RNA sequence: AAUAUAUAGGGUGCGGGAGGGAACGCGGGGAAGUGAAACAUCUCAGUACCCGUAGGAGGAGAAAACAAUUGUGAUUCCGCA
RNA sequence: GCCGCAGCGAAAGCGAGUCUGAAUAGGGCGACCCACACGCGCAUACGCGCGUGUGAAUAGUGGCGUGUUCUGGACCCGAA
RNA sequence: GGGAUGAGCUGUGGGUAGGGGUGAAAGGCCAAUCAAACUCCGUGAUAGCUGGUUCUCCCCGAAAUGCAUUUAGGUGCAGCGUUGCGUGGUUCACCGCGGAGGUAGAGCUACUGGAUGGCCGAUGGGUUACUGACGUCAGCCAAACUCCGA
RNA sequence: UACUAAAAACACAGGUCCGUGCGAAGUCGCAAGACGAUGUAUACGGACUGACGCCUGCCCGGUGCUGGAAGGUUAAGAGGACCCGUUAACCCGCAAGGGUGAAGCGGAGAAUUUAAGCCCCAGUAAACGGCGGUGGUAACUAUAACCAUCCUAAGGUAGCG
RNA sequence: UCUGAUCGUAUUGGGCAUCUAACCUCGAACCCUGAAUCGGGUUUAGGGACAGUGCCUGGCGGGUAGUUUAACUGGGGCGGUUGCCUCCUAAAAUGUAACGGAGGCGCCCAAAGGUUCCCUCAACCUGGACGGCAAUCAGGUGGCGAGUGUAAAUGCACAAGGGAGCUUGACUGCGAGACUUACAAGUCAAGCAGGGACGAAAGUCGGGAUUAGUGAUCCGGCACCCCCGAGUGGAAGGGGUG
RNA sequence: CGCGGGGUGGAGCAGCCUGGUAGCUCGUCGGGCUCAUAACCCGAAGGUCGUCGGUUCAAAUCCGGCCCCCGCAACCA
RNA sequence: AACAUGU
C-alpha cells in the first residue's frame, strides 16, 4: 500500500494556432495563442501580454520566416 | 471629575508584534503615572498616539475638549536659532504672533482707517489679560534660571547633551497642557535637574505620564504604575518595588503552566503517532485538540537573551594615558586647568560632573578630536582605542541595522578574529528579521545596543564609553556592567547614573570647582563609595520657573 | 509582511488606490504621484493611518 | 368555641349546579414524523391532541381608528389589492 | 380589478429615448418599413431627407382543448 | 440428575406502568412479542432503494461521454433523440491550391544523460606493471534527448 | 438468560473508604406529602473487594473529591463624565444658505462599584489512574553483586510465573 | 473663591451588632371535635428581616433530549489524496483516464515596475605582489554551452540577460472584435478622450519574458457621492461608487 | 511491505521546527596529594555530526536520495 | 565536620 505523492497536474491551457494561414479574420482576432514567442508578430500584429498575436487588420494570415524567427502577418 | 484622555478598545500592533490589544483606560487630571516595561513592549509608541502623532489600527483613542498635549520625545528636536528663540516656539508660541501683531497695529492703525482695525487691536487685548503676556519678557527670564539654562545669544549646536535636555524640558514646561507626555526626562542630566524636576512635578495640576527605566526618579514623581507587557497594560498602585515582584510573579505561574502544557503534549503525541488498531477508529476530536494545542505552544516562545560580550584586544602596556598638566577652553571660559592624572591598566574609571563642564572634551583630547591648549596628553606604543561620537557621523537614518555595523559586507574584524556579521548582530539582540530595520524605526534602548555595536567592533583595549546607561532597562543594565568586570584592559565610563557608578568603578575623576576657580578636577583611587567620603574631609530653595 | 494600504490624496483627501508595499522595506508612508479622478490632475498621494 | 368584642364552625328554610350531544365558536396548553437531498435556527403548524367554557350561532363592535395634510366616519364577512 | 397600452435607470427623475461619463467619445438596454415614382444642397446610375401611397405589415386579450409544471397523498404498493 | 426446615414451595386478596416499572444483574421480565410493550390517532409518515403500471397500428430513434456535486447505483447543464416554426445547401464526400505540427522512423562531435572497445594520459594509489579524468578513432541507446522528420 | 449459555458470572458472611446531627443524607414527586423509620452515627445510605490465613509496597505530576481565599480574571443591578440627533435664540447673509447652539425629551453609552466559578495554594490513591531507557564490569567461558549517564510525579517491593 | 488637609449638621448607600412586628417552626398546650399522629384557629415557646418563593443574572451540568460524525478506493477499514501552475503519459491541431511517471505554489519586488541610452556572457588558454583549481588585472580565443526573483516547459544573444539617467501608466472614463467554456467564471485586445512619465522626435507605458501566488453568494465594516427620507422639515436606517 | 521516530568525541545525552560560535557528565592522557592505590584537586587531547546532493553568503539544523537501529499497525469473514 | 583500602 505504497501510496505515492505523484497525483496532481494541472488543467490543460488550448494552446497552439488558432487562425491558419490564408483565412479571412476581422480585426482584432486572437491568431496564435502560446508561451514565449514561438511565433513572432509581422505586419499588421501585435504581440499582447502574454503572447497572443492578435490582429490589428482585417485581411488573409500569411507564415513566413524573417531571418530565422518565424512569423505571422496580415495582408490587407 | 472630568477626564484628560479616554482609550476604547484600542489595539495597535506592527504585524506580529503587538502593542495594545483591547485596552480601554481614563486618565483624569491630578494623576501622577509612571509607565515601565521592557524593551521592545511599546512604549514610546503609546505616548506617540496620545500626542496625536501616531493613529492606532482600530478602536476610538480620542482626547478631551480643550485640553492641549505637549509630548517630549526620546531624542528632542531644536531649531536653528538662539536660545532665548528657542523657548518661544513652545509655551510662547501662539501667543507671541498676538504680540507680535498688537505692536504691529500700535503704528499701522494711526496711518491707517480707524474703524476696522479698531477692533483688531481689540480682542488681541482681550486675549492679554486672561492670559497675562503684558510682561512676557520676563517671564522668560524666569524659566531660564529655573532649569539653569546656557546664556540666550548663543546657537544651540555647541551645546552639550544635557543643556539640549535642559532647552527641550524648558519649552513643554511654559505650555502647561493638560497631559504631559515625558519620555525619558532624566537622559543626560545632572544630579541637580532630576533633583528640580521631582519637586516641580509634584506640584503641577493636570496628568502626567513619564516612561523611566530607573527607580529613584519615578518614586518621586509617579504614584500610579502603568505597565507594557506583550500587549495587555496592567494598571496598579505602588513604588516600582512592588512592579519588580509582580513581574517576576507572571512569568513564575507562566513558566510553570507552559510546562504543564508540555506535558500534555507529549502524551498526546504519543497518541497520535500510536497507529490505529482494528476496526475501531482513532477519534477525530482527539486529533482536532491537539492541532490547537500545538499551536498555543508556538505563541509562547518569549525567551531571546545574549548577554553583551565585549572582544577583548591585545596585550597592553604599563603606559596607558598620560596626561601632563592639560588646559582646554573655547573662550574666555576655562573647562581644565592644570590636570595631572596617568590612567591605570586593567580598571574602571569614572567621570564624574554636572552639566556643560567638559566631560566629552575631555574624551576628544585623548582621541585627538580636539587639541590641548597647553600640555600634552601622551598614549603609548601598546595602546588601541576605541570609541565613536554622537554628532560626528553616529547613524544614517535610511540604511537599516545590519548595513551600518557591518557596511553591506558579510563577515567582519572585530579584532584578529573573523566572525559573520549576522552572527555579531544578534549576539547584540538584533534577531530574525529584525536586522532589516533602518535607524530611524530603531527605539532608544535599540539605539544604544546599535551605538555599542559599533564602538566595540574597532577590538580595542582602551574603551571609552559616553553614557552607556542611556536607554537600558534593568536586564540588560547589569548585563553590560557583568561585562565591564570581565574585561581585561581599562575602560572609561562618563555617567550620571549614581547607583550604576557606585557598582562597577575603581577610580573616581571628579570635578570639584568653586567659585574662584570654576575649572578644577580631582583624581582619586578608589570606587564611588569611597570618594563621597573622602569628600566631606577636603570640601535649597526650589525656583518656581512660573508665577 | 506585505500588507495592504489605501492611498490618499494630499488636496481633497479622496482615498482612491489600493496597493501593496513590504513592511520592513518602506517602514515610512508612501508618496506617489497617481491621478485623483475627483480633481482631474495627477496630485500627491500618501498612505493613510 | 378556644375568648372578651367577635369570627371559624354548627342548626333550620328556600333557590341553583353536577352529566350527555355529530359539527361549528371562544380563551388557554401544545407535538413529532415531514420540507430544507444531512441538521440545530426555520418549516410541518399554533396543525393533531388535550383543558376550561358556551350559544342557536359565537366572537368583534360605537374610534385614545385610519388618512395625508384634501378626505372617509362602529364591527363582521365575501371579492380584489 | 387584471393583462395589453413605452421604455431606460440603484433611485430623484428624464422620456423615443435613457443610464454611465468632463465628453457633439464609445458602449449597455429600448424604439426605428423603399420592393415603389415625384418634390428632394443631391447622385454617372444606386440612396438621403421628406409630402402623397404603390393606401406598406403589425396585436393583444378572454373561453374551451392538449403537453409539461407548481401546491396538495399527486402514478400505485412497502419499512425499521 | 439438583434442592427437599429453608435466602424453601404454594393458595387467596393487594401494590409498582413505558424512557417508566422490576431485577441475587442475563439487557432479563413486563400477557406466545422488549437495546424501550400494546392499542387508536398525527397518517394515505417518509424512503437518492425494490417491486408493479392494463387496447392497437403508422413514421422517426437514442445513451452508458464532458463538467460540477456530502458526489460516485442520485441529480443539474451540456452532448446524442423527437416535434412545431424559422434559415436554404451553409453539413458531408472527393479533387486542386494556401497553412501549423514534432508521433512512427531515424540521428546524436547538434544539446542533456546512459554507454562497449582501442589510443593518448590530468590526478589518485603501491623511481610507478594499479586507478583511467578530459580529449580522440570506429560501433550504439532513450516516454520526460532532438541538428532532423513522414 | 420463560424459548439453544446454570458457569469461573450474580449473591453472600467478613473488609475498607466516602456521605449523613435528624420531617437527616439518599429516593418518588411541579408542590403538599411519603419512604428512609415510628430508626438516631455500634443507625441509615452510596461505592468497590468478597469466608478464613499471612499480607496489602512506591507515586498527589494528570483528572476528580475536600478545604483555603493573597493575587489575577469575570454577569445582571448600581453609576451615567463625554459624544450624537432634534431646536428656542443668536451670528455672517441671497435671509435661495452656512456656522454657533441653552433648556427639554430621546439614541449609544465609558471610568468606578460587585458574588460564586475558573486560573491559583494545599491535603487525598481500599479516589479514577501510573509504576523507565542505553553502555560497561569478577580466576577459561558465561552471568553481573558493582559502576557510568540520561530522564520521571515515581520507576513494579512481598509473592507468583 | 481655587489646590490640599480638617471639623460640623442634613442626606444617602455598604459592613457589623441589637431589636420585633412581616415571615418561619414536624417545639408545646387548648378549641372546632361527638370518633382525629390530617387541617384550620387561639395563646405560648423559639427562630428572624436571615431563610423560602417570584423576576433578572453568572456558573455547573451525558442527569436527560435532539442530532452530526465527508468522498475517492481494484470490497470496506488502515495508509494516502482532494484546489492552483509545468512537463511525459497524449497515438505530429485542440482535448483525453488510472491510488500512472517527475516537480512546484498559498509568494516576492517601491524597483527586480515604466521609459530613453549604452553594453555582451560562461568556459578555456598565456602573463602577473601576497594569490592557491578559482577573488581582482591585462591580452588572445569564444554564437550561445552563462544568465532569467521563484518549479518546469515555450522562449530570449536583435536580447526578454549585464549597467546608468530621470520618473510612478503598479492610471481615471471606455473598449470594436476574438480565444476558452455546460453554467458560473478565466484570458487577450488595437484604438478614442482626460491627465501624466520618459524621449530631440517616431513613439512606448492600463505592473513584472510568459503561464501558479488563491475563494462564489449571503451578512457585515469603512471612506466618499447626497440618491430615497413612512403627516411635512430633519434624523435613524437603506442606496450607489471605491 | 505501510506508517513515524532515531544515528553527535571511547560510553551516555543536550543543541535541531527558534540556520551562523559544537556542548555537558563520566572515561582516556600528562602533572599534583599519599608510604602506595583509591577518592579529591590542576591542566590538556579527542568528533567525515550515519553516508551524498540541493537552496542560502553560510547547514549538525532546512529539503531530497540511499544504509543500518528502535517502536507501532496488519482488522471483518 | 574530612579518613575507604593494603601478596
Ligand atoms: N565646539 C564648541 N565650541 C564652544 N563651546 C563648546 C563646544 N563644544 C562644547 N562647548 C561647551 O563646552 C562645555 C562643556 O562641553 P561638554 O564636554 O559637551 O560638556 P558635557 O560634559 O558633555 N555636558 P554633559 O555631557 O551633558 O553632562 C559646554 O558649556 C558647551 O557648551
Ligand atoms: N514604524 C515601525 N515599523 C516597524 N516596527 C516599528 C516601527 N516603530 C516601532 N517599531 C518596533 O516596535 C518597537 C516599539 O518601540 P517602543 O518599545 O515604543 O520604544 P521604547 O519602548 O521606548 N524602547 P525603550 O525607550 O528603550 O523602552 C520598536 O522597538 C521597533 O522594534
Ligand atoms: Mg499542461
Ligand atoms: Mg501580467
Ligand atoms: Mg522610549
Ligand atoms: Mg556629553
Ligand atoms: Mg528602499
Ligand atoms: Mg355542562
Ligand atoms: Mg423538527
Ligand atoms: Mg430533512
Ligand atoms: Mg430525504
Ligand atoms: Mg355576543
Ligand atoms: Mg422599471
Ligand atoms: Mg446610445
Ligand atoms: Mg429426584
Ligand atoms: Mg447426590
Ligand atoms: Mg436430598
Ligand atoms: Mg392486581
Ligand atoms: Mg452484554
Ligand atoms: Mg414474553
Ligand atoms: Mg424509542
Ligand atoms: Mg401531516
Ligand atoms: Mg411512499
Ligand atoms: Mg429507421
Ligand atoms: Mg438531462
Ligand atoms: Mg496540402
Ligand atoms: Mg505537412
Ligand atoms: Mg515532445
Ligand atoms: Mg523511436
Ligand atoms: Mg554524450
Ligand atoms: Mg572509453
Ligand atoms: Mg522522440
Ligand atoms: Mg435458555
Ligand atoms: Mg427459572
Ligand atoms: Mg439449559
Ligand atoms: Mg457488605
Ligand atoms: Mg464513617
Ligand atoms: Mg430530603
Ligand atoms: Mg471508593
Ligand atoms: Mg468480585
Ligand atoms: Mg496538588
Ligand atoms: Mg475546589
Ligand atoms: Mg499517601
Ligand atoms: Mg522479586
Ligand atoms: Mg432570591
Ligand atoms: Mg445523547
Ligand atoms: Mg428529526
Ligand atoms: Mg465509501
Ligand atoms: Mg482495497
Ligand atoms: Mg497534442
Ligand atoms: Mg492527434
Ligand atoms: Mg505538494
Ligand atoms: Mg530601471
Ligand atoms: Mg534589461
Ligand atoms: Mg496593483
Ligand atoms: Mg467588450
Ligand atoms: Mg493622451
Ligand atoms: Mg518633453
Ligand atoms: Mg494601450
Ligand atoms: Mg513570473
Ligand atoms: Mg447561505
Ligand atoms: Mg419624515
Ligand atoms: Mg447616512
Ligand atoms: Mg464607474
Ligand atoms: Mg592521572
Ligand atoms: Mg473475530
Ligand atoms: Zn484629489
Amino acid at each position: 500500500a505504497s501510496s505515492s505523492r505523484n497525483g496532481r497536474d494541472s488543467a490543460a491551457q488550448r494552446l497552439g494556432v488558432k487562425r491558419y494561414g490564408g483565412q479571412v479574420v476581422k480585426a482584432g482576432e486572437i491568431l496564435v495563442r502560446q508561451r514565449g514567442t514561438k511565433f513572432h508578430p509581422g505586419v499588421n500584429v501585435g504581440r499582447g501580454g502574454d503572447d497572443t498575436l492578435f490582429a490589428k487588420t482585417a485581411g488573409a494570415v500569411e507564415f513566413g520566416i524573417k531571418r530565422g524567427r518565424k512569423t505571422v502577418s496580415i495582408v490587407g | 471629575a472630568e477626564f484628560i484622555y479616554t482609550m476604547k478598545k484600542v489595539r495597535k500592533a506592527h504585524g506580529d508584534k503587538v502593542i495594545l490589544d483591547d485596552v480601554t483606560l481614563s486618565f483624569y487630571p491630578g494623576a501622577k503615572i509612571g509607565v515601565v516595561g521592557p524593551n521592545g513592549a511599546g512604549k514610546s509608541s503609546v505616548l506617540r498616539i496620545m500626542a496625536g502623532l501616531d493613529k492606532p489600527n482600530n478602536g476610538d483613542a480620542f482626547l478631551a475638549t480643550g485640553a492641549t498635549v505637549g509630548i517630549l520625545q526620546q531624542e528632542p528636536p531644536l531649531n536653528e536659532d538662539k536660545t532665548v528663540r528657542g523657548n518661544v516656539e513652545e509655551g510662547m508660541g501662539d501667543i507671541k504672533i498676538k504680540l507680535d501683531r498688537f505692536n504691529e497695529v500700535a503704528e499701522l492703525m494711526a496711518t491707517d482707517y480707524t474703524d476696522e482695525l479698531m477692533e483688531e487691536m481689540g480682542r488681541l487685548q482681550e486675549e492679554l489679560d486672561h492670559a497675562d503676556a503684558w510682561d512676557l519678557d520676563a517671564q522668560l527670564e524666569q524659566a531660564m534660571d529655573a532649569l539653569r539654562c546656557p546664556p540666550a545669544d548663543e546657537p544651540v549646536t555647541n551645546l552639550s547633551g544635557g543643556e539640549r535636555r535642559r532647552v527641550a524640558l524648558c519649552k513643554l514646561l511654559l505650555s502647561k497642557p493638560d497631559l504631559l507626555l515625558l519620555d525619558e526626562p532624566t537622559n543626560h542630566l545632572d544630579a541637580e535637574s532630576v533633583q528640580w524636576l521631582e519637586q516641580h512635578l509634584a506640584s503641577y495640576p493636570g496628568a502626567i505620564l513619564a516612561v523611566t527605566h530607573d527607580r529613584y526618579f519615578l518614586d518621586n514623581v509617579a504614584e500610579w504604575i502603568l505597565e507594557l507587557d506583550r500587549g495587555r497594560a496592567y494598571p496598579y498602585e505602588g513604588n516600582y518595588s512592588t512592579y519588580l515582584e509582580k513581574k517576576a510573579e507572571r512569568l513564575a505561574v507562566q513558566g510553570r503552566k507552559d510546562a504543564k502544557l508540555q506535558k500534555r503534549l507529549t502524551e498526546e503525541l504519543a497518541w497520535v503517532r500510536s497507529g490505529a488498531k482494528a476496526r475501531q477508529a482513532k477519534s477525530k476530536a482527539r486529533l482536532q485538540r491537539y492541532e490547537e494545542m500545538a499551536a498555543e505552544a508556538e505563541k509562547t516562545r518569549k525567551l531571546d537573551f545574549e548577554e553583551i560580550q565585549i572582544p577583548v584586544g591585545p596585550r597592553l602596556g604599563n603606559v596607558v594615558v598620560e596626561v601632563d598638566h592639560l588646559d582646554k577652553g573655547y573662550d574666555g571660559r576655562a573647562l581644565i586647568k592644570d590636570l595631572s592624572f596617568s590612567l591605570p591598566r586593567n580598571g574602571i574609571v569614572g567621570v564624574i560632573g554636572p552639566n556643560g563642564v567638559g566631560k566629552t572634551t575631555l574624551f576628544k583630547t585623548i582621541v585627538g578630536l580636539e587639541t590641548p591648549d597647553s600640555g600634552s596628553v601622551k598614549v603609548g606604543e601598546t595602546v588601541k582605542l576605541s570609541y565613536v561620537d554622537q554628532a560626528r557621523a553616529g547613524i544614517d537614518p535610511r540604511k537599516t541595522v545590519w548595513e551600518v555595523v557591518s557596511d553591506g559586507l558579510d563577515y567582519i574584524q572585530v579584532g584578529q578574529t573573523e566572525v559573520p556579521s549576522r552572527a555579531y548582530v544578534s549576539a547584540f539582540g538584533f534577531k530574525g528579521p529584525d536586522q532589516q530595520k533602518p535607524a530611524g524605526v530603531l527605539s532608544g534602548g535599540e539605539r544604544n545596543r546599535l551605538n555599542l555595536a559599533l564602538t566595540l567592533k574597532q577590538g580595542g583595549n582602551l574603551i571609552l564609553l559616553d553614557e552607556p546607561t542611556n536607554d537600558l532597562d534593568v536586564e540588560t543594565l547589569g548585563s553590560l556592567e557583568n561585562a565591564l568586570l570581565n574585561f581585561p584592559g581599562c575602560a572609561v565610563v562618563i555617567s550620571h547614573d549614581r547607583w550604576f557608578l557606585d557598582r562597577t568603578c575603581t577610580h573616581i575623576l571628579a570635578w570639584e570647582g568653586d567659585d574662584d576657580n570654576e575649572a578644577k578636577w580631582f583624581w582619586f583611587e578608589g570606587n564611588f563609595g569611597a570618594y563621597e567620603e573622602n569628600k566631606v574631609e577636603r570640601l535649597v530653595t526650589h525656583r518656581k520657573l512660573t508665577r | 509582511v506585505r500588507p495592504k494600504i489605501t492611498l490618499a490624496c494630499e488636496v481633497c483627501k479622496h482615498r482612491n488606490y489600493i496597493t501593496k508595499k513590504n513592511r520592513r522595506n518602506d517602514p515610512d508612508r508612501l508618496e506617489l504621484k497617481k491621478f485623483c479622478p475627483n480633481c482631474g490632475k495627477h496630485q500627491a498621494h500618501r498612505e493613510t493611518r
